[PDB]
Parts: C-alpha cells; sequence; structure tokens
C-alpha cells in the first residue's frame, strides 16, 4: 500500500533475483520490438516478465531490468509504483481480483465479495495463512456485460452468482484448474435469452463489395 | 431515412461478435476479411482517404472527432522519422467491453484494419496497446498476428502490394489513465502514464517522438469493412454526421446485459427494450441511464423515452455519446452510492500530474462520501458544482472532465434527492 | 520579478557590534539603512553626483530569452528528451 521502500531482509537489492536463460531470450524478443535508441521501452513488458517469474517484485527486479536495460533505476521505479500489476509485496499464488465498480456493484458483486471473504476468512488486502488466495478489490476490468465477475492471475470468471465463486474456490482449493468463462447459460456476451443479433450466416468474401476494388 | 434502429444482420460489420465462428484466418476469411486487402492497399493514401472522410466515420474511441480529418493530417511527407498507427486497446472505462469482444473474436479484421490505416497514412508499424487485465485476448491476437505473417498477409511485402507493415502487441500494466492517446503514448515509451500536453498533437511529436495516429479498435476495424463495401453504404446508417453503426454495451440493472452492433441513432428504449428485454421491473422501474459509460453524465427517466444513442442527440440532451456503453439503474439503486463510486473509480485511476484532477477530484470523492450519509448542509451541492467548474477545461487530458461531468449529471438531475437524504441524516443524528 | 524593477542606491556597509548589555547589534553608521529608489539609472547618477557622494554602478542585468519548446521533450534523435514527466 505504500510508495516508499524499506530494506527488510526478503526485500532489499541483496534479494537473489536473475531471469532464466529463456527469459533472456524473451528480453531479447522483447526488446527487439522498439526501435534503436528507445531501448528504455521496454521497461513494462520486461518487468512484468520479471513478475511472471517471481509472481511479485523485490527490489532486485527492478535494479534487474534497469542493468539490463541501461535505464535509471528510479526510472524503474516510478514504473513499478504507478501501475497497480507490479506486485511490490509477496501475494499468494491465486490472486483473486474481484471488480466493485458502479457496472459490478449494481449487479451485486458485494455478495460475491462477502461470499469470498467468508470462505477463506479473510478480507480485502489481506492472505490466507497457506499463501494461496490474496482478494484484493480492484476496479471496472472490462467484463461490464457479464458482471458480476473477478479474476484470478489470468483468468476472467463472469455472470457469477456466490454459489459459482464457492465452486471455483473449492476446485482452487483441490489443485485442479477452472474453465475461465462466463458460469451462467450464455457464452461469452450474447443475450442470454437467446441471441437477439447475428442469426444469419455471414456471407463471406465478396459480398456488397463496390466496384472498381 | 427517418427511423433508426432494427439493423439487418447482413449489414453488420462485426461478424463473429459472439464467438460462434471461428476467431482465426480460416473463419475469418470466411466472413468476408481478408478479401482484396491487395487491391485497398495499391489504390493509394488519398482513396483510402477519401473513403473514409466521405464515409462520414467519427471517433469511435468517445470523442467523435472525424476520423478521416484525423487521419489525413498524417498524409504529410517525411522528415527522417518513421511514422505509426497506434491502436488504443485498453477500454477502462465502466460499462464499456466492446474493444474486448472485437480483440477476443473478430482479430484479424483489426490486423487488416491496423494494415489498411497504415497504409493510409504512410505509417511504418503498429503498435496495439492492449490492456495488461486483457491476457488472453492479447495472447489470442497474437496468434491471429502469427497466423497473418505466416500466411503473408503482412510483414515484408503485406499482401503483396510491395508495402512493408510489422503490427505489435504492448500488453498494459493496470492503469485507466494509459487509455488516453498521450499517456498511451508514454506508456509505450516506457514511462508513466502520464498525459502530455496539446499541441503537439501525436500527428507531429506521437510515440518516440515520430507522427503518429492513436485510434481506437472499433475505428480501425471497421475501416477496411468501409474501403470494401464502400463509403456511402457506411454513410447511409444513423443521421447526418452521426454516419454509421456502432457497439453498444447494455449493463447494469437489465435483463440481458449484452454487447450487440447497432445502427447509430436508435432510441434508447428501443434498444433496451429489444436487444437487453428491458429493465428489470419493466421501462417503468426505471430511474436513470449512464449513457455512454462512467464520463458522460446520467440521464433521467424522463429524458430516456425519446433520447437518440448517437453522439448530437446526446448533446442536446446535455450529456454525451462517448464509448456507448449504457448502464440502467433501477429505482432499488442508491444512484449517491454508485456515482460516488464511480468518483471513487475516478481518483483511484488517475495519474497524478497536474493540479486539479489530482486534488480535486480526491477532494470531489471524500464531498461524495459524505453526500451518501447526507454529512452536509445543502450548501454544499452548489459548493461541488463549482469544484467540477474549476475541474472541467482547465486539466491536461479530459478524465478531469470525465469526472466532472457525472457530478454535474448527478446534481442537475438529482438535486432533490440529496437534499433529502441530507435532511434526514440532519434529522437523525440530532 | 517585482523586485528587478527599480534602480536602488545603497552604501556600504559598516561595523555592526555586539552591544554587551543584551547582544543586538549596535552601529554607529547613520546611512547604513538608507535605500534610496530611483526609476532610471541617470537619474540615481544625477543624484550622485548632486550630493557629492562617490558612487559605482552595476549594470541592468536582463534574463536572455529561451527557446521554450514541450515537443522537445519529446525528439526523435535528440539528447533532450526526458526520461520521465
Ligand atoms: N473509449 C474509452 O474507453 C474512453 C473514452 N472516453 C472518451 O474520450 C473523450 C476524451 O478524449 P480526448 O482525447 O481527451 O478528447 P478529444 O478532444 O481530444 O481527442 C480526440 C481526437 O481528436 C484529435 N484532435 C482534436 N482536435 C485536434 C486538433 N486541433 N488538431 C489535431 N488533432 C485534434 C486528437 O488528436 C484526438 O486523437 C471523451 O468523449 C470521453 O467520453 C473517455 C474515457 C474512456
Ligand atoms: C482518461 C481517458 C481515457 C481514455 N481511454 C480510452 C480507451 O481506453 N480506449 C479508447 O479507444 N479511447 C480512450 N480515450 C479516448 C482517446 O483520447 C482517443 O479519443 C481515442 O483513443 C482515439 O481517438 P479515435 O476516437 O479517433 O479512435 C480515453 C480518453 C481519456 C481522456
Ligand atoms: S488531470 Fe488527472 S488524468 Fe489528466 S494529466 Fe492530470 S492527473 Fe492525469
Ligand atoms: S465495472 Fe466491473 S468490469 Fe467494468
Amino acid at each position: 500500500a505504500l510508495f516508499v521502500h524499506r530494506d527488510t531482509p526478503k526485500n532489499n537489492p541483496e534479494t537473489p533475483f536473475d531471469f532464466t536463460p529463456e527469459n533472456y531470450k524473451r528480453i531479447e524478443a522483447i526488446v527487439k520490438n522498439y526501435p534503436e535508441g528507445h531501448k528504455a521501452a521496454a521497461v513494462l513488458p520486461v518487468l512484468d516478465l520479471a513478475q511472471r517469474q517471481n509472481g511479485w517484485l523485490p527490489i532486485s527486479a527492478m535494479n534487474k531490468v534497469a542493468e539490463i536495460l541501461q535505464v535509471p533505476p528510479m526510472r524503474v521505479y516510478e514504473v513499478a509504483t504507478f501501475y497497480t500489476m507490479y506486485n511490490r509485496k509477496p501475494v499468494g499464488k491465486y490472486h483473486i481480483q474481484v471488480c466493485t465498480t458502479t457496472p459490478c456493484m449494481l449487479r451485486n458483486s458485494d455478495s460475491i465479495l462477502e461470499a469470498i471473504q467468508k470462505k477463506l476468512g479473510i478480507k480485502v488486502g489481506e492472505t490466507t495463512p497457506d499463501k494461496l488466495f490474496t482478494l484484493i478489490e480492484v476496479e471496472c476490468l472490462g467484463a461490464c456485460v457479464n458482471a458480476p465477475m473477478v479474476q484470478i492471475n489470468d483468468n476472467y470468471y463472469e455472470d457469477l452468482t456466490p454459489k459459482d465463486i464457492e465452486e471455483i474456490i473449492d476446485e482452487l482449493k483441490a489443485g485442479k484448474i477452472p474453465k475461465p468463462g462466463p458460469r451462467s447459460g450464455r457464452f461469452s456476451c450474447e443475450p442470454a435469452g437467446g441471441l437477439t443479433s447475428l442469426t444469419e450466416p455471414p456471407k463471406g468474401p465478396g459480398f456488397g463489395v463496390q466496384a472498381g476494388l | 431515412k427517418t427511423s433508426f434502429g432494427s439493423l439487418k444482420d447482413e449489414d453488420r460489420i462485426f461478424t463473429n461478435l459472439y464467438g460462434r465462428h471461428d476467431w482465426r484466418l480460416k473463419g475469418a476469411q470466411s466472413r468476408g476479411d481478408w478479401y482484396k486487402t491487395k487491391e485497398i492497399l495499391l489504390k493509394g493514401p488519398d482513396w483510402i482517404l477519401g473513403e473514409v472522410k466521405t464515409s462520414g466515420l467519427r471517433g469511435r474511441g468517445g470523442a467523435g472527432f472525424p476520423t478521416g480529418l484525423k487521419w489525413s493530417f498524417m498524409n504529410k511527407p517525411s522528415d527522417g522519422r518513421p511514422k505509426y498507427l497506434v491502436v488504443n486497446a485498453d477500454e477502462g472505462e465502466p460499462g464499456t467491453c466492446k474493444d474486448r469482444e472485437i480483440i477476443r473474436h473478430d482479430p484479424h479484421k483489426l490486423v487488416e484494419g491496423c494494415l489498411v490505416g497504415g497504409r493510409a497514412m504512410g505509417a511504418r508499424a503498429a503498435y496495439i496497446y492492449i490492456r495488461g487485465e486483457f491476457y488472453n485476448e492479447a495472447s489470442n491476437l497474437q496468434v491471429a498476428i502469427r497466423e497473418a505473417y505466416e500466411a503473408g498477409l503482412i510483414g515484408k511485402n503485406a499482401c503483396g502490394s510491395g508495402y512493408d507493415f510489422d503490427v505489435f502487441v504492448v500488453r498494459g500494466a493496470g492503469a485507466y489513465i494509459c487509455g488516453e492517446e498521450t499517456a498511451l503514448i508514454e506508456s509505450i515509451e516506457g514511462k508513466q502514464g502520464k498525459p502530455r500536453l496539446k499541441p503537439p498533437f501525436p500527428a507531429d511529436v506521437g510515440v518516440f517522438g515520430c507522427p503518429t495516429t492513436v485510434a481506437n479498435v472499433e475505428t480501425v476495424a471497421v475501416s477496411p469493412t468501409i474501403c470494401r463495401r464502400g463509403g456511402a453504404w457506411f454513410a447511409s446508417f444513423g443521421r447526418e454526421r452521426n454516419s454509421g453503426t456502432k457497439l453498444f454495451n447494455i449493463s447494469g440493472h437489465v435483463n440481458n446485459p449484452c454487447t450487440v452492433e447497432e445502427e447509430m441513432s436508435v432510441p434508447l428504449k428501443e434498444l433496451i427494450e429489444k436487444h437487453a428485454g428491458g429493465v428489470t421491473g419493466g421501462w417503468d422501474n426505471l430511474l436513470a441511464v449512464i449513457p455512454g459509460g462512467s464520463s458522460t453524465p446520467l440521464i433521467p427517466k424522463s429524458v430516456c423515452e425519446t433520447v437518440l444513442m448517437d453522439f448530437d442527440a446526446l448533446i442536446q440532451a446535455q450529456t454525451g455519446l462517448g464509448t456507448a456503453a449504457v448502464i440502467v439503474m433501477d429505482r432499488s439503486t442508491d444512484i449517491v452510492k454508485a456515482i460516488a463510486r464511480l468518483i471513487e473509480f475516478y481518483k483511484h485511476e488517475s495519474c497524478g500530474q497536474c493540479t486539479p484532477c489530482r486534488e480535486g477530484v480526491d477532494w470531489m470523492n471524500k464531498v461524495m462520501a459524505r453526500f451518501v450519509r447526507g454529512d452536509a448542509r445543502p450548501a454544499e451541492i452548489d459548493s461541488l458544482w463549482e469544484i467540477s467548474k474549476q475541474i472541467e477545461g482547465h486539466t491536461i487530458c479530459a478524465l478531469g472532465d470525465g469526472a466532472a461531468w457525472p457530478v454535474q449529471g448527478l446534481i442537475r438531475h438529482f438535486r432533490p434527492e440529496l437534499e433529502e437524504r441530507m435532511q434526514r441524516f440532519a434529522q437523525q443524528h440530532q | 520579478v517585482n523586485n528587478t524593477k527599480k534602480w536602488k542606491m545603497e552604501f556600504d556597509t559598516r561595523e555592526r557590534w555586539e552591544n554587551p548589555l543584551m547582544g543586538w547589534a549596535s552601529t554607529a553608521d547613520p546611512l547604513s539603512n538608507l535605500v534610496l529608489t530611483f526609476s532610471t539609472k541617470e537619474d540615481a547618477i544625477a543624484f550622485a553626483e548632486k550630493n557629492g557622494w562617490s558612487y559605482d554602478v552595476e549594470e541592468r542585468k536582463v534574463p536572455k530569452p529561451k527557446s521554450k519548446s514541450y515537443g522537445a521533450n519529446f525528439s526523435w534523435n535528440k539528447r533532450t528528451r526526458v526520461s520521465t514527466k
């Protein structure tokens, strides 16, 4: 929650962090996208790579990204403290993000947040003591017709009841992987009472093309 | 044409919007995409700019700037710097979930849009700044871009036209302000998402200091359909200077919250009752509608009966179109809790660069958190109004404007509900 | 920059010593607080010649106009790119 750093024993510039060699090939692939002379523009993917290797960012990944891109370390500190994904504290393995903005609060995502809080025994921001589940509360995640929805580390879980998210937490505790989709009768975003549109077959190539083309 | 709405399935631009067909290359070429692309590329930038200008296409990002007139700023000779079409794919606007559908379900339409747009403005590559929350959609789009390179459609000698054009995907990192075009440029450059000042516009100094056009996913993806089908075809739908089709995201308190492509000047009541089945409890249960996502001011039930969902008829309703995201709020809704949560969104998602947003959006969230309880006196309504007028137009980007607008809409349309809230607080705590 | 508008005439600063009773700044110079204001330089020169005061004149140091460009902070090939904003 804080935007200063204090050198704890488990988080310091002497904390061990280095990329794997396949991650060095990935950082080569990232840096080769950007033009020559603007290598610094590879801060945000590579640092996110340094979050996908470790799960979180101690202050050695910030120093390592500043070391391999030859940028000042303060310019990576700004990126890690500006963006809400760079977890600068050690999160659980299933980082649960509940969206409770206005289109999801209208569709009662507060009941889902209460269900996750009583199911895991924790509250918003805390971590379960087995370090599996981190429950926080985030802003609009972009699935507003599929509201109310949560996010688990890569995945969207949409149209949720409290029973649905209890089912998802149950199949996450046993080690299984769930299906990232809407848990109601619809598939992605269509009207739940059947398709009100795009029922006709798409015509294909050549349809309606103007002359002289 | 006088009436609008009830759009046919054959006049849709975004077929396979619902994921029912194959999103891949064999699916996209079976739906008309990547057809006669080389003949579009060979006919020059000026022909494509004339097709987009004649079509009446406006900004689908939310401001509604004329898209052909926007892209024609880049049709200017080189100076040693390359040019870049950069696709704004962030979509952090609450209520808005349409570009997620375009990237996840129609990716090759977006890739051909990047190609035709980058030919139209002489751009060298394409940076699709996709949202960091849209990870599976980003890998989805990267598989489609792999299918576009490996078929020889883009890259070296794109579609066999002698034109070279790359397409990149840069993921975000969870920042709503990085949807604004200059802050998106600042996020691609490896910096904080702090918006630049205008001028320099991105057509002069954009990404890496190059000429740049930052354009929405929708207004990029529909442009090969405009070039194939014609300009007059896309101009025939909707009113004049409100031409075309539009994706609408009906969410909130409706029976069937859904994304649907619909004609531009459709009535709001017809849209909600047809595609969403109406408001939960009927149309008489409607209390308010935020018409186009959080940035636009809400309109009450007395305006939603006859209003049209294009730019100009909503500007006549002293709100905006924006992202065309219809948030429906019925009678069971504490509207003050919802708008104070919306201002809480605009202070948790605000980059802190300049003064009036950084201070006043937190201060409007504190005043709105007291207005939820009613822990104020009614002279703090008009006071708060002045605070909105001290933010609207005095900031760098339009997130200060997009945070001043809902406060103004809530005050203007439900001042007596706030007043009776505060007076019942004042009597029950004294 | 409103304090850099009008010309001023001061004098040399003579001795300030410690008052033994209170530690205050005792002085013997009567002209130690005399700062005169003149709208132009030559009025001050004519005033100093008029009273017999030997005078030295510093010239008006004006700041030269700078080339301010907001786009220069985001150049392509130049070093004047800002590292952050
Ligand atoms: N789609 C979304 O997810 C969201 C959309 N919005 C909407 O975005 C809008 C605010 O966007 P802004 O960029 O701040 O407004 P708008 O004034 O700036 O900009 C739209 C386009 O017009 C161009 N433009 C305007 N005047 C120009 C000129 N004289 N010379 C050159 N180019 C010019 C700009 O380059 C820009 O690309 C609002 O309508 C808001 O509702 C807001 C939040 C989220
Ligand atoms: C705070 C803020 C956030 C924005 N977010 C987005 C966005 O996420 N996606 C988008 O297409 N436009 C967004 N815009 C609008 C852009 O400024 C710009 O109008 C658009 O990205 C490109 O213009 P276009 O309509 O011609 O495509 C945002 C504007 C502001 C002020
Ligand atoms: S007004 Fe707010 S959103 Fe805009 S540049 Fe300033 S801090 Fe950023
Ligand atoms: S509001 Fe929850 S996803 Fe947009």
